């Protein structure tokens, strides 16, 4: 009786990438992994991970800026059991996890059994996995800051009608269906692409309304759905999911490869690979303490470096970043308060 | 053997340093700090420092002139622009007392772009033609290959 | 060489006035918002039938938002149009098309077939732009404007071989 979080930990010490796996099992592990979600990390610490499975199970992996990987975990019978992990190059441990490392070069992946690359659905079944894995933080000048320049965080506005109901949302592991999007999508007063939220739901946020509603067509236990109801009334809440969808933030990374980002666009508009520009996986989680942390990891299909060619892949340019106990959803606000990080990762098929 | 990579940004030390320790080819980012890794090709052991070349981390390269057994100035055959601007750090460097004494392997890096520039080219600008009393050479390399980034390396282990 | 041309278009203006809208419906015959903002540049083919000529096309689709304009350059080179796309219906993205035209200047070739479209004009009843007021820049320039819809597929075939033709005049 091995509970759910006990699972996932374990393969994730003993390697998520071993190939003894016969493959069968790689379904049970992409499963679990995809519940990790990046929460608000403490100040000691690099990367927080946050995990509410089925089985009443929870998981909450830490790793200090010692590389230090801390975990703890909570039986169906609420048994703390704190577990100290260790990673090496067998296991690949501190890379199976959604935390932005420092790194001298963008970090690579590898892809598991199956996953493909072909249509709109076979992408973001990848972008789901990649986005749980670690990343490089890559640096930025003022030049090609996300929040500096002429027009910053402009399009936040438009670039989420087009984004709602038809990106992969989570709040605090409850996934938001499509449905459930454009049930957001409204509940914010984004019709056209040229409108703004209403006055008042950028002082109050989402109506307890509507936001009810959003819940009630969301995956997540009844204690689960509450959570969410009590985070989409506040301010704040509006300016962590509008800000999430920014598309600039893709800058930081695409200035590192966007030459590469090309090659592999030329390689699908002559094969006529049906598949989108990008896509996107946001995970926004609020802890108990209050703090609000959004994570927002694009995809976008990337060729692999000269020396492996032909080896298409996938570059996870992730963006996360606190909202501000007070910050409204506001163009203006939104750019003199939040500090996001920065981070990409390329990740290859498995061919 | 104690190895120092130094040379103006954008030169391609980073993506050399970690090309050797990975053989794979990677997307390197702007160093700001210092990247130091161990290789072992020849079957002997090298310690490469490869040190951010930002116009403000300049003054830093003396930090480490001390214990430096070989010297490995990265060029960019392409930005002639700056390419007498390294000749002026390169003298500054192998001048100093402290790094007077060493070998030192000049990588003429970018070799397969188009303005690329001869090796026999490289050893005049930077001016290490003229310069003698020192023992020196001038490799052709590709960071993105590994074009004479291991001839390089079999140089500094023949030459010392 | 199974066709007898190759042309590269991009496509550039103010991020939300419908540069994929365009570029889909006239490579795909479609329009949905079912796809997320454009992340850096998008690339489509569409083979057209002109003067009895194979004109496989290039299509490069370009963001809008100002921090993408460092990184948009690096594709204004080897263009042989640039279809510099405004908003009728809002009147910042009609002020920033002569920015949109420097842009050009400073990077893509000084022979660049040059050619304005004023999209999204089935919304008439919030739309800001006279075909006159627009015409007029336009015309001004030597720049064949035209209003187009990427939903209705107004001028959609048509202010797009405009580009076809015009570039076979200098080949
Ligand atoms: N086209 C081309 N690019 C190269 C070549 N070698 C390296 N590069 C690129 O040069 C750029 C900078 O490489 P780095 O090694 O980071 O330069 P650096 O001087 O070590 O960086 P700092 O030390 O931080 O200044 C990267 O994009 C490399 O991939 C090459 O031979 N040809
Ligand atoms: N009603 C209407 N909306 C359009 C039309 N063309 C574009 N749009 C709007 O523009 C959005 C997508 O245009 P988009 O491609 O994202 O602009 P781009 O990012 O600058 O290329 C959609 O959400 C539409 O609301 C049109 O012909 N009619
Ligand atoms: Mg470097
Ligand atoms: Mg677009």
């Amino acid at each position: 009786e091995m509970s759910c979080a006990e699972k996932l930990l374990k393969v994730l010490s003993f390697g998520l990438w071993n190939p003894t796996y016969s493959r069968s099992e790689r379904q049970s592990f992409q499963e679990l992994l995809t519940v990790l979600e990046p929460v608000y990390p403490l100040p000691n610490e690099l990367g927080r991970v946050s995990a509410r499975f089925s089985d009443g199970s929870s998981l909450r992996i830490s790793v200090t800026n010692s590389e230090s990987i801390e975990a703890e975990i909570r039986t169906p019978n609420n048994e703390k059991i704190t577990v100290l992990l260790e990673s090496n190059e067998q296991n690949r441990l501190l890379q199976s996890l959604p935390i932005d490392r420092h790194m001298p070069y963008i970090q690579v992946h590898r892809a598991l059994s199956e996953m493909d690359l072909t249509d709109t659905t076979s992408m973001r079944n990848l972008l789901g996995f990649t986005s749980k894995l670690s990343t490089t933080l890559i640096p930025h000048n003022a030049q090609t800051d996300p929040l500096s320049g002429p027009t910053p965080f402009s399009s936040i506005f438009m670039d989420t009608c087009r984004g709602l109901g038809n990106a992969k949302l989570s709040l605090n592991g409850v996934d938001i269906p499509a449905n459930a999007q454009m049930l957001l999508r409204d509940a914010l007063g984004l019709k056209d692409t040229h409108s703004s939220p209403t006055r008042n739901v950028i002082d109050h946020g989402i109506s307890r309304h509507d936001a009810e509603q959003i819940a009630r067509e969301s995956s997540g236990s009844d204690k689960q759905k509450a959570e969410v109801v009590e985070f989409l009334c506040h301010p704040e809440a509006a300016t962590a999911i509008c800000s999430a969808f920014y598309q600039s933030f893709n800058v930081p990374a695409l200035t590192l490869t966007h030459e590469r980002i090309s090659k592999a666009s030329e390689y699908n508009a002559e094969r006529s690979l049906d598949t989108p520009n990008a896509c996107i996986n946001i995970s926004i989680s609020q802890s108990s303490d209050g703090n609000i942390y959004v994570t927002s990891h694009t995809g976008v299909l990337i060729m692999a470096p000269e020396d492996r060619p032909n080896e298409m892949g996938m570059l996870t340019n992730r963006t996360s970043y606190e909202v501000p106990q007070g910050v409204k959803c506001t163009i203006d606000e939104m750019v003199r308060a939040l500090q996001p990080r920065y981070a990409a990762s390329e990740t290859y098929l498995q061919n | 053997m104690r190895i120092l990579m130094l040379g103006l940004d954008a030169a391609g030390k980073t993506t050399i340093l970690y090309k050797l320790k990975l053989g794979q080819s990677v997307t390197t980012i702007p160093t700001v700090g210092f990247n130091v890794e161990t290789v072992t090709y020849k079957n002997v052991k090298f310690n490469v420092w490869d040190v951010g070349g930002q116009d403000k981390i300049r003054p830093l390269w003396r930090h480490y002139y001390t214990g430096t057994q070989g010297l490995i100035f990265v060029v960019d055959c392409a930005d002639r622009d700056r390419i007498d601007e390294a000749r002026q750090e390169l003298h500054r460097i192998i001048n100093d007392r402290e790094m007077r004494d060493a070998i030192i392997l000049i990588f003429a890096n970018k070799q397969d772009l188009p303005d690329a520039m001869k090796p026999h080219e490289i050893q005049e600008k930077l001016g290490l033609t003229r310069i003698r009393d020192r023992n020196w050479y001038v490799q052709p390399s590709c960071a993105t290959s590994g074009d004479g980034l291991y001839e390089g390396l079999t140089w500094l282990t023949s030459n010392y | 060489p199974e066709y007898d041309y190759l042309f590269k278009l991009l496509l550039i203006g103010d991020s939300g006035v419908g540069k994929s809208c365009l570029l889909l419906r006239f490579a795909d015959d479609t329009y949905t918002e079912s796809y997320i903002s454009t992340i850096g540049v998008d690339f489509k083919i569409r083979t057209i039938e002109l003067d009895g000529k194979t004109i496989k096309l290039q299509i490069w689709d370009t963001a809008g938002q100002e921090r993408f304009r460092t990184i948009t350059s690096s594709y204004y080179r080897g263009a042989h149009g640039i279809i510099v796309v405004y908003d009728v219906t809002d009147q910042e993205s009609f002020n920033n098309v002569k920015q949109w035209l420097q842009e050009i200047d400073r990077y893509a070739s000084e022979n660049v077939n040059k050619l304005l479209v004023g999209n999204k004009c089935d919304l008439t009843t919030k739309k800001v732009v006279d075909y006159t007021t627009a015409k007029e820049f336009a015309d001004s320039l030597g720049i064949p404007f035209l209003e187009t819809s990427a939903k209705n597929a107004t001028n959609v075939e048509q202010s797009f071989m405009t580009m076809a033709a015009e570039i076979k005049k200098r080949m």
